[PDB]
C-alpha cells in the first residue's frame, strides 16, 4: 500500500508488558551479572549505540569554547586571478579554433571546482553564532542604556520638584 | 595554472580569413557560373531543370540469358501479321 | 420571488474517505 | 516547484520512504 | 552569406579578444605577460 | 542487509511527521483502539533528549509525538480537523521548537 505497515513489535508490548518491565530488567540484569530476541519484553530495554559511531540510511553514511587563513586568502585570489585568465585564454580559444574548445572549458570548470573546495575547510556557523551573539549583545546595551537614561530622569524631575517645593516653603 | 608554454596551437588550414576561392585556383568555374559579370548585369537567363541541355536535340520535351534474336523475330512475325 | 436562499452548509472540515492502495509500482 | 529535486524537502519525501529500506523489513518482517 | 557571416564574426570575435587583452593588461599589469601569451597560444 | 531497530525506529519517527501518514493512521480503528500502538508512542518519548536528538532529520515530528501524547487524554474525534489545526498552528509551534533550540 501507499503507507508501510506499523513495525511488528509495537504490537507486542501491552499495559501488562510495561508494568512488569522493570521485575522483567531485573531479572535480566541479575542473569547478566546482536541482542538475541529469546522474550518479547527485550525490546523495552534501551538499544545500544554502535560502537562504531555510525549509521547507515539510503546509501548514505552518518556519524569547545563557544557552547594560516591568509594562506587560503592569497590562494583564492591567484586562483580567481587564474580563472579569470583562462577565462580569457577559452574565449580567444573559442574566437580562433572553437572546435578544441571544450578542451579548455572543464579545465576552467575544475578551478571553479576548486573554488567550491576552498570553501568547504571555510565552513561559517561560529560566524553566525558571532553575529547573533553581537545583535543580542548590542539590542540589551540599548535596552539597559536606556533604563538608566530613563530612571535618571525621574529622579532629576523628583529632585527639581523637591527645590521647587521648598523654594515654596 | 593552465599557461602551458609547451602546447601550442596553429592555424586553422585553410585560413578562412583568405581568400578560399583562390587557395587552390577555384576560380574559373565559379566565374562561368556567377550570378552578375564584373560590369554586374544579368549573363545568361536562370531556371531550374536539366529540360533546357536537351532543347537542341530533335523532339517535343513540352512535359517532363536475354536472346535478342528471338525477340526480334517474334516482334517481326507480330508486325507482319 | 424566493422567500428565502438557503445558507450555505459547506463542510470543508470533512476529512473525506478516499481509498488510496495503488502507489506501489 | 514543478522540478521535482531529490533529497531537499521540507517534509519527509514519500518516495524516499518507498525507496527506504524500511519497505523491504516491513515486506521482509517474516525474516525478521 | 555562410562566408560573410563567418568572416564577420571572425573579426567580431578578434576585436573582442583584442580589447579585453588591452584592458586586462591595464587594470591588471601582473598578468600582462600570460596574456600575451594567450594570444601566442591562439595566433 | 538486515536494518536494526534503531533505523526503523528513527524512520517512524522521521515519516510520523506527515500529515497525511498521521490522518491514514487515525482512519483505521484498530490502530487506537489497540493499546499497543499507544504504548510504542510513549515508549517514543525518549527520543527529545541527546544524543538521540541530535540523529533526527525533522524537528517537526518532535512536537506531532507529543501532539499525538495529548491525544491520549483528548478523546476518533478530531481528526478531521487535524489538518487545518497543524496547518493554522504550525507558525508558533514552529517558533517554539526554534526557541526549544536555536536559544
Amino acid at each position: 500500500s501507499l503507507y508501510p505497515p506499523p513495525p511488528p513489535y509495537v504490537k507486542f508490548f501491552t499495559q501488562s508488558n510495561l508494568e512488569k518491565l522493570p521485575k522483567y530488567k531485573e531479572k535480566k540484569a541479575a542473569s547478566a551479572k546482536e541482542e538475541e530476541i529469546t522474550c518479547a519484553l527485550d525490546y523495552l530495554i534501551p538499544p545500544p549505540m554502535p560502537k562504531n559511531q555510525q549509521y547507515r540510511a539510503f546509501g548514505s553514511i552518518w556519524q569547545e569554547n563557544e557552547s594560516n587563513y591568509q594562506y587560503k586568502i592569497q590562494e583564492l585570489r591567484k586562483l580567481l586571478k587564474s580563472l579569470l585568465l583562462n577565462y580569457l585564454e577559452l574565449i580567444g580559444v573559442l574566437s580562433i579554433n572553437p572546435d578544441m574548445y571544450e578542451r579548455k572549458v572543464e579545465n576552467i570548470r575544475t578551478i571553479l571546482v576548486n573554488i567550491h573546495h576552498l570553501l568547504n575547510e571555510y565552513r561559517q556557523s561560529r560566524e553566525s553564532l558571532i553575529m547573533l551573539l553581537e545583535e543580542q549583545l548590542e539590542y540589551k546595551r540599548g535596552e539597559i542604556r536606556e533604563i538608566e537614561q530613563v530612571c535618571k530622569q525621574v529622579h532629576d524631575k523628583l529632585t527639581s520638584i523637591q527645590d521647587t517645593l521648598r523654594t515654596g516653603s | 595554472y593552465y599557461v602551458d608554454p609547451e602546447t601550442t596551437y596553429t592555424y586553422q588550414q585553410p585560413n578562412p580569413l583568405q581568400d578560399l576561392i583562390s587557395v587552390y585556383g577555384l576560380d574559373d568555374i565559379s566565374r562561368q557560373v556567377a550570378r552578375t559579370n564584373l560590369d554586374g548585369t544579368k549573363a545568361v537567363k536562370l531556371r531550374k531543370s536539366y529540360k533546357n541541355q536537351i532543347a537542341d536535340l530533335s523532339g517535343k520535351f513540352s512535359t517532363i540469358n536475354f536472346d535478342w534474336d528471338l525477340c526480334s523475330s517474334v516482334l517481326s512475325q507480330f508486325e507482319r501479321s | 420571488p424566493s422567500y428565502s436562499p438557503t445558507s450555505p452548509s459547506y463542510s470543508p472540515t470533512s476529512p473525506s474517505y478516499s481509498p488510496t492502495s495503488p502507489s506501489y509500482s | 516547484k514543478g522540478a521535482v529535486g531529490p533529497n531537499n524537502f521540507i517534509w519527509p519525501a514519500e518516495d524516499a520512504l518507498r525507496r527506504g529500506m524500511l519497505a523491504m523489513a516491513s515486506l521482509h518482517s517474516k525474516e525478521l | 552569406r555562410s562566408n560573410q557571416y563567418q568572416r564577420g564574426k571572425m573579426h567580431g570575435l578578434k576585436q573582442l579578444r583584442d580589447s579585453l587583452a588591452d584592458k586586462i593588461v591595464d587594470e591588471f599589469p601582473e598578468l600582462k605577460e600570460p596574456v600575451e601569451d594567450i594570444i601566442k597560444r591562439t595566433s | 542487509p538486515l536494518p536494526t531497530r534503531f533505523e526503523v525506529e528513527l524512520e517512524f519517527i522521521q515519516s510520523l511527521a506527515n500529515i497525511q501518514y498521521v490522518t491514514y493512521l487515525l482512519t483505521q480503528q484498530q490502530i487506537w483502539k489497540s493499546p499497543n500502538f499507544k504504548n510504542y508512542l510513549k515508549y517514543l518519548e525518549y527520543w527529545c533528549n541527546p544524543p538521540y536528538s541530535q540523529c533526527i532529520v525533522y524537528p517537526n515530528c518532535l512536537f506531532i509525538l507529543k501532539l499525538l501524547n495529548g491525544f491520549m487524554e483528548s478523546a476518533l474525534e478530531g481528526l478531521d480537523e487535524l489538518p487545518k489545526i497543524i496547518q493554522l498552528q504550525g507558525p508558533q509551534w514552529m517558533n517554539e521548537m526554534v526557541e526549544r533550540w536555536a536559544n
